[PDB]
């Protein structure tokens, strides 16, 4: 039951050779085995290796037997993995596993997996605009509030409407990639025609590493 | 090399129903003894997999009410004797067979709904964003099922140039419903090389292809 | 030839964690002893720990051990060090180290070395800025034409004058972190100062970590 | 623990001059089984540690024998017969059989030089700066020997408060004088209350102290 310890991303220039750790539960730690999985982005989940961190050793995906090492550190079953060449294609979220010593004739629960993504790109705070902007004029009723990411890196982004004190009809689109290799993320807000020809409403985003924040006021 | 076809591949259905869901193989499906078999999962908002066969019929200690299947080797298919609003996410199964071993492509489940259309809205880009000299408007559709409307854009009247990607929310947590976002980018330039821009849509909702605008110096 | 190879430098934020790998030349890999040792900014040199391939760990500093962990790979014939609970002065040049013959009686031997470092910062592009041709007022004959970078990050940086196709009688001071967490720099040419040439002085600079370039001249 | 020292701290050292340092060690060092194992190492800047000497006096291949030394098991000196520019760089000592936590703080070669005056320079920065909050006055003070010198601020005739930044050769490639980069950096707030600047220097090879300055504007 009790969960495996590993920690958040990290990302990377191409051609890197990078890590993930991961470490032991309320819970005996050289007795089992260890595999790791990689959850690739828009496509079916990956088994890369068994480990068995008492011996320090393995087996192995053909698809692999080069650019991989792994053990643990045997004083607190401190796991790592280490790739090496990274390409772009290797960008995706890696998971430490278990293995349960009846149920690992099929599989065993995991600790939280952990992102990491590989690009030529550098940090940016994102470029920041309304977007609806207001109804000029319509068949008044809702329109909405919008507002603009873009130009931006890396992602994720964390937004709210009048600071947060907005949330109903409150949505946010999934990341795109901008073909520099920045992002853009869009929020938007369904609202009444009378309370958006009324109160003053702004978009409110903030990131690090971007270590920026805008309150982009609208209409 | 080992095969697992998953299907169906993507599946919508409302709450209370029976579901059923198949996996098959090239083989039998051991790491050993002839007796080490198949096992079935869930994954969702980035948790890894929760495990619910471990063993072909073996139902997962203290998981749900029985997701459970039949079949061997070559075959097996779940079946899900009532849809509730919890199940909604990816599902794949795992062979108990000797590795190296691959997944499947995993399997997609959602809520079933009325059909519905977006509310749709597009805009001139704001005139900062427009003399930062790289431009972009974007054609909004907010909340309607299910995701496979199909959304197009004109400038002065004519179909656009490709320079466009798109974003859908999530399955929405209630309504199960979604949203759409398509963006055309545009430089000032390329923004004074047409005046009017378009943005049109077919979709189950629509009886009829809907149809917005603005034009620019306005 | 005896070597190790060392690869490309590093940099994180407080708290985090590094890896740090090093590979050996054409030998018979298990047979050395390794010291990993590090030489500190303005401060002495460090030994740090000890490790032979097949045993892996064999001595370690008790000050960093517990943050410490050091293995090798016999497949790839490489050895690591990883660091955790990442932190300011562990910036330092990390060598790895070959140590075989009457190596008791001293023998250490080196790689390249591998620069880390930590800051709270994020990359960013260079404050640029020409310094003047100060007293053309006044001057007697004699002068020096100077350009500056404040708050880049992170160094080094490339810096040119005449775009490189002349350069002699000249200083490039080299950089200080600022208490912005980020660095200026400046070069400066010694010039007679009836040098209408001056026209020519295009001071022009180059920043991989941020990929950025940029060029002034004053008169 | 083995606690040592390494002296002199650093020399500059005329061309062709027989020249020595000694590490003096806490350790009683009559290592291992009964024997003394001690050595000295090189670095330069940007390089990689070079061997040098080990067991005490014993002398790595390669090292030109213009490089000497020995010791008694706390008493113990590196030499070298003779200066030449290759000579410049840094010096090390240390201990070992199965511990190896020791260094040398350190000591480094620089060369001995005839003594010079820099040439001496400042600038107001352009208002380019001043507009952006943050104001760097700066004074060049360039090809000066011994390595020493001092370095000042006034404003309206009011000495130096708050910050300073300084920057300086590894005395030279060439005639082995240094040169020093030095500013007093301000908001633009505080350039603006004032309205004279000066830098102020002395040095070794100086008759007196020695003033450059601008005022605010012209």
């Amino acid at each position: 039951q009790d969960l495996l310890l590993q920690s958040g991303a990290e990302v990377r220039e191409p051609g890197a050779s990078v890590t993930v750790s991961c470490q032991a539960s309320n819970y005996t730690f050289p007795d089992y085995y260890i595999h790791w999985v990689r959850l690739v982005p828009g496509q079916g989940l990956e088994w890369l290796g068994e480990m068995k961190p008492k011996v320090g050793v393995t087996n192995v995906s053909k698809k692999i037997r080069d650019r991989l090492f792994m053990t643990a550190d045997t004083s607190t079953d401190t796991a790592y993995m280490v790739l090496s060449a990274l390409t772009p294609g290797d960008t995706a979220i890696y998971y430490c596993t278990r293995l349960e010593p009846d149920f690992l004739s099929g599989w065993a629960h995991w600790g939280k997996g952990v992102l990491v993504t590989v690009s030529p790109a550098s940090t940016k705070g994102p470029s920041v605009f309304p977007l609806a902007p207001s109804s000029r004029s319509t068949s008044e009723s809702t329109a909405a509030l919008g507002c603009l990411v873009k130009d931006y890196f890396p992602e994720p982004v964390t937004v709210s409407w009048n600071s947060g004190s907005l949330t109903s009809g409150v949505h946010t689109f999934p990341a795109v990639l901008q073909s520099s290799g920045l992002y853009s993320l869009s929020s938007v807000v369904t609202v009444p025609s009378s309370s958006l020809g009324t109160q003053t409403y702004v978009c409110n985003v903030n990131h690090k590493p971007s270590n920026t924040k805008v309150d982009k006021r609208v209409e | 090399e080992i095969v697992m076809t998953q299907t169906p591949l993507s599946l919508s259905v409302t709450p209370g129903e029976p579901a059923s869901l198949s996996c098959r193989s090239s083989a039998s499906l051991l790491h050993g003894n002839g007796n080490t078999y198949l096992h079935w999962y869930l994954r969702k908002a980035g948790q890894s997999p929760q495990l619910l066969i471990f063993g072909g019929s073996k139902r997962v200690p203290g998981i749900s009410d029985r997701f459970i299947g039949s079949g061997a080797g070559t075959n097996f298919t779940l079946k899900i004797s009532s849809v509730e609003a919890d199940d909604v996410g990816f599902y794949y199964c795992a062979q108990g067979v000797a590795f190296p071993w691959t997944f499947g492509q995993g399997t997609k489940v959602e809520i079933k709904r009325a059909v519905a259309a977006p509310s749709v809205f597009i805009f001139p880009p704001s005139e900062d964003q427009v003399k930062s000299g790289t431009v972009s408007v974007v054609c909004l559709l907010n909340n309607f099922y299910p995701r496979e409307a199909s959304v197009k854009w004109k400038v002065d009247g004519v179909l656009k140039t490709g320079n466009s990607q798109e974003s859908v929310t999530e399955q929405d947590s209630k309504d199960n419903t979604y949203s759409l976002s398509s963006t055309l980018t545009l430089s000032n330039t390329d923004y004074q090389s047409h005046n009017v821009y378009a943005c049109e849509v077919t979709h189950q909702g629509l009886s009829s292809p809907v149809t917005k605008s603005f034009n620019r110096g306005e």
